[PDB]
């Protein structure tokens, strides 16, 4: 009782940090895999998805 | 008759009307611009002139 909202997320226990994935934002995000060249710092972030 | 141009004849005229600015043109309000660089070098369109 009092559960305000119930989402269906990717399972962090399966997609562990050992996978390189970070799911805290609600999407998988992997640093330094695909990554644009020729862009300002912090423009790399969307590619992490 | 119309007045003869001074340069037209060989007399020297030591009084003349001289156009002039009322005060110094260099007011020190020099032009300055916000240059803003392309976000991504690869995206730039060299093409079409």
């Amino acid at each position: 009782y009092g559960a305000a909202v119930v989402n269906i997320d990717l399972n962090r226990d399966f997609f562990d940090t050992a996978t390189g994935i970070d799911l805290t934002k609600g999407i998988p995000l992997v640093q330094d895999l695909l990554v644009p060249i020729g862009v300002t710092a912090g423009a790399e972030q969307s590619a992490e998805y | 008759q119309v007045g003869i141009p001074k340069l037209e004849v060989d007399h020297i005229s030591f009084s003349n009307v001289v156009s002039m600015m009322t005060a110094n043109i260099r007011t020190g309000d020099d032009m300055a611009v916000e240059r803003v660089n392309p976000d991504d070098v690869r995206a730039i369109n060299i093409r079409n002139a």
